[PDB]
């Protein structure tokens, strides 16, 4: 019955490194030559 | 007297815990779990060339890389004629998940996939040109595209088979015939026969020779079922089946 | 006739090329020419289903 | 029983390992001659 | 005939080269002239099983 | 009974002493002569 | 029968003397005369 909850800390922990890696979007390079 | 040698065995035992056939049994434990740590899963993909020609027209689709992670794949730039074309400047799409090596005059990228399955494009200038050529990459597939050769529709700033028989590549299309009788290959294009020997053909006649330094003889010539040849001084004759 | 082949696939999209060396992108519901309407996109293992009951994969040497 | 939960902990150390040796990938090497 | 030697194998691939001195790669379901079809491949060891009943191998002052 | 388990500790600290004499591989030195 | 222990222990300092005396392996001296 228990298991529910300790369950929830695990899968919480993993939800918000899962949603957290989801939020980045980094910058684009652009490289000039001569 | 005994109770030195037990102490010396014991004392043995203390020293050394492990047998030499231990060790030997250890070793290809390690070095199994080794092999299953560096063994790939699934198929590993197919290397391949490849080569595309670049429409920019305003209905046609941009092209497509397939790349993997960890391995190069070299972008070369080329026109309408072929000749190599100049990059100007190159604009990237997520740095994390790509790795772009460029000296910063040649025609030439070198890209390393640094992600498994993440996706992205490029956008690269050339130095004579107006229009920028827009590329997208994706790694992971059943095939590793290790070199793309680009045909661009415009100009750039630039603008034979004996030599590939003489080195024994057979010239693309042909087929084998069978000769006997002496050192000599022979192969079928374009209902003409190519030889390729160091033997001296006397009688039927060539269009086309060359020579190596060493003395190998290539040969162009219409097909004919029989050759007769003098090896240094004697003379023989070749039958030619297929 | 014309035979198309699978360059890339992702979920979703599908990149393919002919044998006449044109290159087309499809997804989920598309037409393509010569072989009706596109009914599934397989990602993994590199198959798609067609209308006509045919099954759209990579060259064979070319995979 | 309990032999579930030490085989867990050597096997989550093993595990742990594995999975950190499959996280890195390094850059590549340009060597420029003259 | 031709004889095909085995010039590297990886669970999945393996990279073959003929008498003729031409090099072809292949994976479990691809097509061999004049052997036939693949069918298991077999890293360890170094054999090659084929449709024919052939198993393809090293050369032997050369493995 | 016991003596698997004595055995168990100098056995462990054997084989952990061959396995890390196992890893190391060393880079290569080129010599250049004029 | 305790004979066998304190045997084993000036044996176990005198077989481990014998053996960090066998490991060690020094390098060469050229000399060079003008």
């Amino acid at each position: 019955q228990q298991e529910i909850q300790q369950r929830t800390s695990d899968m919480l922990t993993a939800a918000t490194q899962l949603v957290q890696d989801w939020k980045q979007v980094e910058t684009q390079v652009y490289t000039e030559g001569t | 007297e005994v109770i030195d040698k037990k102490a010396f065995k014991d004392m043995t035992r203390n020293l050394y815990p492990l047998n030499p056939e231990q060790v030997v049994k250890l070793k290809q434990i390690y070095e199994t779990s080794e092999y299953a740590k560096a063994a790939t899963p699934g198929t590993p993909p197919k290397p391949t060339a490849t080569s595309q020609f670049v429409n920019l027209s305003p209905g046609s689709t941009p092209p497509v890389i397939r790349l993997s992670q960890g391995f190069v794949s070299s972008l070369v730039f080329l026109d309408s004629t072929g000749a190599p074309w100049p990059i100007a400047a190159y604009d990237l799409g997520d740095p994390s998940s790509f790795n772009i090596q460029w000296d910063k005059t040649s025609n030439t990228l070198m890209i390393q996939a640094t992600k498994l399955y993440n996706y992205g494009n490029l956008a690269v200038r050339l130095r004579g040109l107006n229009t920028p050529v827009m590329l997208t990459l994706i790694p992971g597939q059943k095939a590793v595209d290790y070199r793309v050769d680009l045909r661009v529709q415009g100009y750039g700033p630039n603008a034979d088979l004996l030599l590939h028989v003489l080195e024994g590549v057979p010239p693309p299309g042909s087929r084998r015939l069978v000769v006997s009788g002496g050192d000599a290959r022979a192969w079928l294009s374009n209902e003409k026969m190519y030889v390729r020997t160091n033997l001296t053909i006397l009688s039927p006649g060539w269009l086309a020779s060359m020579t190596s330094a060493d003395g190998t003889h290539a040969y162009e010539m219409q097909k004919s079922p029989v050759l007769l040849v003098s090896w240094h001084g004697k003379v023989m004759q070749l039958k030619v089946e297929g | 006739r014309i035979i198309y082949y699978i360059q890339a696939v992702i979920p979703g999209r599908a990149w393919l090329i002919g044998s006449n060396g044109s290159t087309l992108t499809v997804r989920e519901g598309s037409k393509i020419p010569g072989y009706g309407m596109v009914k599934l996109i397989d990602s993994l293992q590199g198959r798609i289903l067609t209308s006509s009951g045919q099954v759209i994969k990579f060259s064979q040497e070319d995979s």
